């Protein structure tokens, strides 16, 4: 298309409206209500232009630029003397009502309205009467709220409700006592209300997390990093301030998580300012724990290693790939086990069997929301892989997206859109042991254990296709539900299959793969998502080793007298008195890691390692895509007592000190080449980011902005000279604002969003190349691997029925977005979040048991009696009791265990 | 129209000239806000282009600047050569009363220009300073050596990769740099410094600083001599180096205002008043009437502290000690006004993006009254005591004279320009800041620049001031202190108190900093010293893409070897204690 | 909008009415006396204008409270300088096209007839000098002219 922006020629894209169209060519125009995400409903009216008929024409018409089509031959003015007088004239019509409240508001500095009161040239103050007052709400533990300030521009219902499928926000009385909330105090039942912070252009929902430590965001020190609290992958921006994380905030990557996380990775950060964390270098002498620095500390590792005669490592999914690929080179290849046990591996391994050598395209998180059917078999998305839930729910819109497209009504027009689409959608089909966080959007949901949702998805492969094992046993009710399915998936142009290692069932994964395979052999666009449970599962499992178990039972029979246990609390993987036993048969257990396990009581030395905002590494996420995150901060600098190393860097120096008795640390791009040079299935993990010597026309990429403050004060109070700035060179990035963060600049890696005029999250519009696009020089992150010529062939393991047995109990895994990462539970803020520790019983179950709802129950595992209070679970199929994953006392390897002696304490 | 609007300045009858001689396709005319036509030469041209302004009609005779832009992060560059590197010289036709700025592209690699020199001799020290800073390479210079730094410095600060904050100490470094301050003099080589023929050894080579008796600053000066008479000599700069430019880099439009007032510390509001000047050019602000008398009556208050100053220092160095305690109370006097309404003594920071930063105080016209009753009798006092007594005229008179032909080829402006007998002040000129409503005069010279000529006309100055601040005290509007603009840096400060629109509008100014859209402004203003300038470049941001700061002691200090060539030490003194130079304006 | 006794020999029709600077409507006209003041009318019409908002779009919500306000402080003449301006600029951009639905045009009608008809009973509610700031003890006001 050809439109005219005052005077000037330009072309567009005909299907965009033209406020993205002129904000994509780098014109400004003010807005409020519109969001790139979630289409155009013409409410704030802020976006005004003034449109013209043709090339001779001098009146005009004030139009929306949101709401008006960029069509081939437009004409409007952006710079129009009505058009800015009408915008300053909307400014001012908010700023009647708005609070004096921005020095002691959190979206001070980052407000979008504030930079919009400014570019409007809007600083006079006619308006001499009262300001409308709202009382707030308690949201929660991490959304603040305060309704004073809001300017009634629908973002927050909008993407709460339309985008997020939320239920519990809503808008409420009329003409101008409009009030954005809750119906009542509570908190925000939904997994991505962490969003609403960035969504709200104003400070009426602002991070509660963030405001207990709050500062400015030109006073932070950004970096782009990955989080860490799942397999999803998303890129953060983690902001700090005077030695502590203080906040994450969403970075924008157009293939992965464009301007959503998800409330775990958004508020689950608080780890990282634990007090208990180790500091320094810590060995324990007897009952003494004498600190050494990082060089004695080397030295002595280093000579008691060498005195050993096998030394063994244990890995972690936490750790990144270059932490794994060090202490696999400090032990070596054969001695190096992955932290995870034999069931997790092997369903881990076939995860990755099925994602690179199936022949079935695995999507990004962006490309899942272009899917025309839905399976989710076994895992439960909403509560271990919440974006792609989200990704999902936008899947089953596009049936709507569908049906508007078909009457000739833009893409952008969201309120026709829906309108059109009333309640049809894509298929969605939900396996699980329980009810989902999806149901309310599910076209099915398939309550039943394991082994039931295994079957299920093996007899819609054999329906599918002819040539894949059938199931015998299947009851007519199910069939029919099973002939739905199938037609719903038949009929699908792009079908996608969600499963994943969280199932704890290799069976749920072969029926998933099988599903997939049957839609590849009749033609159909089919793609394959496996979710993992870690951040760098993925890598651990490609990298590969021997199981937990291995390990032990190597510590266990005298055969290792040294073991290095890499970032794992060995608990989650293994039981607690095994572990126990093993370790303190050990005369030598070494843990690096930067939070404090309980592990560390019988380790002989403590390595205080690096969590990810002091770290740079890589880590693969689930769909197989390599990212590099970088550090944050220095935590020398403000206490420089404190030895805090990078996993990576603490193995290869003790590698060294080993090897020649010399003290190398390294840099960060030896480790890449080594790992690229090693190990062939991770010699991507180059391309993630370029190396230290990457420059910006001959100068580093800053970590802070531009009026970052308190320079020669904020270190003042321990000692009056300023120290050194901290040099960074294993990464390109600076620890300084002596850098470019240009939203020209010629890179991919963006730790803050910042442009002149534009302070808020919407300066990511000047980072894209077009506004809701990829990045401009495109997103960070390189795929391993890409999809196989040829797949598998189907899995014919079919799985009885579930059987339950007397006297024991299956194991259902219950898992929680808190509570189950584990990380994210040594969060202070997520104690409040957290359930209470449950154990789900079916009515039959309790009824037959003499249980009723509330009452403790203790049952005992690996000779251990726990207690926990029943909560029924009418949803839960008999002869399963339902256990929560990953929380206090219970082990993630328990789903799918059998349990004993379940009876009433 | 307004002022500060953007004009290509095509009618200006020079790009006609230019059109004509070397072709419509030769140049680029680029639209500023500089307020002088901007155009873009091809570098194998740059010298016809200079011979050819040079041979004009009414001709371009005073090279007014020469320095560098690194164009690398320069993201709006619409209707520009594509540059790497550029160049610019700013020239000045007193004539036409006109100047033109010519623009040179360099590539990265292509880093050298032919040199400017056979044209213009001050360009040596702006060549130097843009090699220094930039790593241009000029062919053709006879010595290219380091004017701002030391010869052992690695890297060229005033590029964008470059590092603005300061590294980490190390005695290491200044044991080192001792050890080569100690063998300075005994491997010192005239061949470094430009000098030939160094040791016939009838000549000896004396160093004069680092640290001078005197409040102008610390420099120094090699000379070569034969017995007591000076033949060459070079002087030696950059220990007053503060990386001014560099800094303005790294601050924002308001914050570097501080930062402007060191720059000739004499100066003060003297040297805000081009800087805030050029800011609401690129803001597009016309500030009232009420802050351009303000700003009037600050400059020429301190401007009298500068030139009582100066005239004491004369008299100090010509042998007589005791006047400089008297004026030094006059200049307490100068200073409890200054206080009372700026509340500082030497660096108000008081003059703001659109006005200034509080309301006069009330009773300021009761303590410009007192210092206007003050002031002439003391002057006078001052002139019968010193400078009508024979021994200073015999010390002063006929010492380093010099003609309008060697001022205007040396860019001299100030008292010196003046004393050569060439009008050409900018407050008549090319007025600013509102001074065509004062009625004042401008005192030149017979046409040759002496000591005593040139400490005559200052005290002129000094009485036209007095004028200029009676009419300021007599004529005051009642109205605003700051400007009707939404860039008005800070806003009044009882809106910012109490509405909400003004506190945001204070709150992303304050910290983020104001917006300035993309140009390039140029203010030129007569200082208390010379002629001083801020050219301002601004890519869109709330900091300067480039800060360049022309000031007069440069010229000055560059024109100290062509005047003295052939004189005594003791003229050399006398002629350094009549220039009116701080070490700051020169090395800034 | 408001028509004056000029405007009673016109038929009620559409375009007649449309080309006198009003609306035919619903074509139930309603008339008003002597003894009403305009202002209270006015005032009346834009308090149920205002009030019966639904809140969408910002020009309709934000705008015409502040009409009735200015039209409240004119009934009791607390009117100040700029408010028959600000009247007259809130009545250009909430006309049609500026807000999201025909309400706020509908709502503005009145406003402007009665300010182009009975400009004098508007002027008459404007007594005090217009202050929108206090005094700040130490800090000297930008008197602006
Ligand atoms: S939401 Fe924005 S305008 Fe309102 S008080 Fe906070 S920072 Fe200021
Ligand atoms: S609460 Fe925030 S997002 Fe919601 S309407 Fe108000 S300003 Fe918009
Ligand atoms: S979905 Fe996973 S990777 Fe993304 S923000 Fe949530 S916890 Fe982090
Ligand atoms: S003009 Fe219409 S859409 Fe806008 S707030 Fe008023 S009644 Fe609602
Ligand atoms: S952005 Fe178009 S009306 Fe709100
Ligand atoms: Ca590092």
């Amino acid at each position: 298309a050809t439109i005219h922006v005052d005077g000037k020629e330009y072309e567009v894209n005909g299907a965009d409206n033209l406020l993205e169209a002129c904000l994509s060519l780098g014109l400004d125009i003010p807005y409020f209500c519109w969001h790139p995400a979630l289409g155009s409903v013409g409410a704030c009216r802020q976006c005004a232009v003034k449109q013209y008929q043709n090339a001779e024409d001098t009146r005009g018409r004030l139009v929306m630029s949101c709401m008006t089509p960029a069509s081939d031959g437009t004409f409007i003015s952006i710079d129009d003397e009505e058009a800015k007088q009408f915008r300053e004239s909307v400014v001012e019509w908010l700023m009647t009502n708005h609070p004096h409240d921005c020095p002691v508001c959190e979206e001070g500095g980052n407000c979008h309205l504030q930079d919009m009161t400014v570019m409007t040239g809007h600083s006079f103050r006619r308006y001499r009467f009262t300001k409308r007052t709202h009382r707030n709400q308690d949201l929660g533990p991490f959304i603040s709220h305060e309704m004073n300030r809001c300017i009634a521009c629908y973002r927050c219902v909008r993407y709460y409700k339309d985008y997020a499928g939320g239920t519990d926000l809503g808008v409420y009385g009329a003409h101008d006592n409009v009030y954005f909330g809750r119906p009542e105090d509570g908190t925000l039942e939904s997994e991505f209300s962490g969003n609403l912070v960035e969504i709200c252009p104003t400070g009426v929902f602002t991070d509660k997390t963030h405001s207990e430590r709050y500062n400015r965001k030109w006073d932070m020190q950004f970096a782009p990093s990955i989080c860490q609290q799942c397999s999803i992958g998303c890129n953060i921006s983690p902001g700090e301030r005077y030695g502590e994380l203080r906040r994450i905030e969403n970075r924008y990557n157009g293939t992965v998580n464009h301007y959503f996380l998800c409330d775990r990775g958004r508020f689950g950060y608080g780890y990282v300012n634990l007090k208990d964390r180790p500091r320094q270098p810590v060995q324990r002498r007897g009952d003494d724990f004498i600190t050494l620095n990082a060089e004695q500390a080397m030295q002595g590792a280093a000579d008691i290693l060498r005195q050993s005669k096998k030394v063994i490592g244990i890995g972690s999914p936490r750790a990144s790939v270059e932490s794994n690929f060090a202490l696999r080179e400090l032990v070596g290849e054969e001695n190096f086990y992955t932290g995870i046990a034999h069931g997790e591996q092997e369903r881990l391994q076939l995860a990755l069997k099925v994602l690179r050598e199936g022949g079935i395209y695995t999507p990004a998180l962006r490309e899942i929301e272009s899917y025309d059917a839905v399976l989710v078999l076994g895992e439960d998305v909403t509560q271990t892989g919440a974006r792609v839930a989200l990704a999902v729910r936008q899947a089953v819109k596009g049936k709507a997206r569908e049906m508007a497209a078909a009457q000739k009504v833009a893409d952008w027009q969201i309120a026709a859109i829906l309108n059109i689409g009333q309640r049809a959608k894509h298929p969605l089909f939900v396996t699980n042991v329980d009810d989902t966080r999806l149901d309310d959007i599910a076209a099915w949901t398939y309550r039943a254990p394991v082994e039931d949702q295994a079957r299920l998805g093996f007899a819609i492969a054999h329906a599918l296709d002819n040539s894949a094992p059938a199931v015998d046993g299947i009851e007519p009710e199910l069939q029919s539900k099973i002939d739905v399915i199938v037609q719903a998936l038949a009929g699908a142009k792009k079908p996608l299959i969600i499963s994943g290692t969280n199932a704890g069932s290799l069976e749920v994964i072969q029926a998933a793969a099988n599903v997939a395979k049957a839609l590849k052999g009749r033609g159909a666009d089919v793609g394959i998502t496996m979710i993992a449970r870690s951040v760098n599962s993925m890598g651990l499992g490609i990298m590969g080793g021997g199981s937990l178990e291995e390990a032990l039972t190597e510590l266990e029979t005298g055969r290792a007298d040294a073991v290095v246990v890499l970032e794992n609390d060995l608990h989650r993987h293994a039981s607690a008195t095994r572990v126990n036993a093993a370790l303190a048969k050990a005369p030598l257990v070494m843990v690096v890691d930067h939070q404090r396990t309980a592990i560390m009581e019988n380790a002989h030395l403590v390595l205080s390692a690096a969590s990810f905002a002091e770290s740079d590494g890589t880590v693969i996420n689930n769909e197989g895509r390599a990212q590099r995150f970088f550090q944050v901060y220095d935590p020398a600098y403000y206490d420089s007592k404190t030895v805090m190393l990078e996993s990576w860097r603490w193995l290869h120096s003790l590698h060294s000190t080993l090897l020649s008795r010399e003290v190398d640390w390294t840099q960060l791009d030896h480790v890449i080449d080594a790992v690229v040079a090693k190990i062939p299935e991770l010699a991507g993990i180059k391309d993630a980011a370029p190396d230290a010597t990457f420059r910006i026309r001959g100068q580093k990429l800053a970590r802070e902005p531009h009026r970052y403050s308190g320079r020669t004060a904020m270190r003042a109070n321990i000692s009056v000279h300023e120290p050194r700035q901290p040099q960074d060179i294993d990464t390109m990035f600076t620890f300084s604002m002596e850098g470019n963060n240009q939203p020209t600049a010629h890179r991919s890696q963006v730790p803050f969003a910042w442009a002149p005029g534009w302070n808020s999250p919407q300066a990511w519009n000047k980072f894209q190349d077009e506004v809701g696009g990829k990045l401009r020089f495109g997103d960070p992150g390189v795929r391993l691997f890409e999809t196989s010529e040829n797949g598998l062939d189907y899995f014919t393991s079919v799985p009885a029925r579930f059987q339950p047995q007397d006297g024991k109990w299956r194991i259902a895994p219950y898992y929680h977005l808190f509570g189950s990462d584990e990380l994210s539970q040594r969060a202070p803020v997520f104690q409040s979040r957290m359930p209470q520790p449950y154990i789900k019983l079916n009515p039959a179950d309790a009824a037959k048991l003499g249980v009723n709802a509330g009452t403790r129950v203790s049952f005992s595992y690996d000779g251990n009696t726990v207690t926990l209070p029943v909560e029924i679970a009418e949803g839960l199929t008999a002869g399963q009791v339902g256990l929560p994953m990953g929380m206090s006392g219970i082990a993630p390897v328990l789903a799918g265990a059998h349990l004993e002696d379940l009876k009433e304490a | 129209e307004p002022a500060w609007q953007t004009r290509d300045h095509l009618d200006d009858p020079v790009i006609g000239e230019l059109r004509n001689r070397f072709g419509p396709d030769a140049f680029t005319v680029q639209a500023t806000r500089t307020g002088v036509p901007v155009v873009w030469i091809k570098r194998e041209q740059l010298l016809e282009v200079g011979d050819f302004l040079k041979k004009l009609p009414k001709p371009y005779v005073m090279l007014f600047d020469l320095h560098g832009m690194d164009e690398r992060l320069r993201t709006h560059r619409e209707g520009l050569p594509a540059a790497d590197f550029s160049v610019f010289y700013h020239l000045i036709s007193i004539d036409r009363n006109r100047d033109i700025m010519l623009k040179v592209a360099l590539a990265e690699n292509d880093l050298h220009v032919p040199t400017f020199t056979k044209l213009f001799p001050n360009a040596n020290w702006y060549e130097r300073e843009t090699w220094d800073l930039f790593g241009i390479t000029f062919d053709g210079h006879p010595n290219l050596r380091r004017i701002m730094m030391p010869q052992t410095w690695k890297g060229h600060p005033l590029r964008k990769d470059y590092p603005a904050r300061a590294t980490e100490f190390s005695p290491f470094e200044l044991t080192k740099a001792k050890q080569d301050l100690e063998m300075e003099a005994l491997t010192f080589k005239p061949e470094e410094w430009g000098m030939k023929r160094g040791t016939n050894e009838d000549f000896m080579f004396l160093n004069l600083g680092p640290n001078h008796p005197s409040a102008h600053g610390a420099f120094r000066i090699v000379l070569q001599l034969d017995g007591e008479e000076i033949v060459d000599c070079v002087p030696d700069i950059g220990y007053h180096h503060r990386g001014a430019e560099k800094m303005g880099e790294r601050q924002s439009w308001h914050s570097y205002i501080p930062y402007t007032d060191r720059i000739e510390y004499l100066g003060g509001c003297v040297n805000e008043m081009p800087y805030v000047l050029a800011v609401e050019k690129l803001a597009g602000i016309t500030v009232p009437d009420r802050v351009n008398v303000i700003r009037v009556m600050l400059s020429e208050l301190f401007r009298i502290n500068s030139h009582l100053l100066y005239i004491s220092t004369f008299i100090q160095d010509v042998g007589a000690m005791t006047p400089v305690f008297f004026a030094f109370t006059d200049r307490q006097k100068i200073y409890d006004l200054v206080e009372a309404i700026t509340g500082f003594r030497m660096h108000p920071a008081w003059f703001r993006i659109g006005g200034v930063a509080h309301d006069l105080p009330r009773g300021w016209d009761r303590l410009l009254r007192e210092f206007l009753d003050w002031m002439p009798k003391r002057l006078a006092s001052y002139e019968k005591a010193a400078l009508q007594n024979t021994i200073l005229k015999g010390r002063s008179q006929g010492v380093a004279a010099y003609g309008a032909k060697e001022a205007l080829e040396w860019g001299t402006t100030g008292a010196g320009l003046r004393a050569t007998g060439i009008d050409f002040d900018v407050r008549k000129a090319r007025p600013y800041s509102g001074y065509e409503n004062f009625d004042f005069e401008i005192p030149v010279g017979g046409g040759v620049s002496d000591c005593y000529t040139r400490v005559m006309l200052k005290v002129e100055e000094l009485r036209q001031s007095l004028r200029i601040l009676e009419q300021c005290l007599n004529n005051m509007p009642e109205g605003p202190f700051k400007a009707d603009h939404p860039l008005t840096t800070p806003p009044p400060k009882e809106r910012t108190l109490q509405h909400i629109e003004t506190l945001i509008t204070h709150f992303l100014q304050v910290s983020w900093g104001p917006v300035m859209p993309a140009n390039e402004s140029f203010q030129m203003i007569e200082a208390t010293k010379g002629i001083n300038s801020y050219y301002l470049t601004s890519d869109g941001s709330t900091m300067s893409y480039r800060t360049r700061i022309r000031t007069p002691s440069y010229a000055h200090l560059q024109q100290i070897p062509a005047a003295i060539r052939g004189s005594l030490v003791s003229d050399l003194i006398v002629y350094l204690g009549s220039i009116d130079f701080v070490m700051s304006d020169v090395d800034r | 909008d408001f028509l004056t006794e000029a405007h009673l020999d016109l038929p009620m029709e559409f375009e007649s009415i449309g080309k006198a600077g009003s609306r035919l409507g619903t074509a139930l006209a309603m008339a008003v006396d002597h003894e009403i003041n305009m202002v209270s009318l006015v005032r009346n019409l834009e308090e149920f204008f205002a009030r019966e908002s639904c809140g969408w779009c910002t020009p309709c919500r934000d705008g015409l409270p502040w009409s009735v306000k200015i039209l409240r402080a004119l009934e009791r003449g607390e009117g100040q300088p700029g408010d028959i301006e600000t009247l007259e600029q809130l009545c250009r951009f909430l006309g049609p096209g500026k807000t999201f639905c025909a309400h706020a045009p509908g709502a503005v009608e009145p406003l402007q007839s009665a300010i182009k008809y009975f400009r004098e009973e508007f002027e008459a509610g404007i007594k005090q000098p217009f202050s929108n700031t206090h005094l700040i003890n130490g800090i000297q006001p930008n008197l602006l002219k």
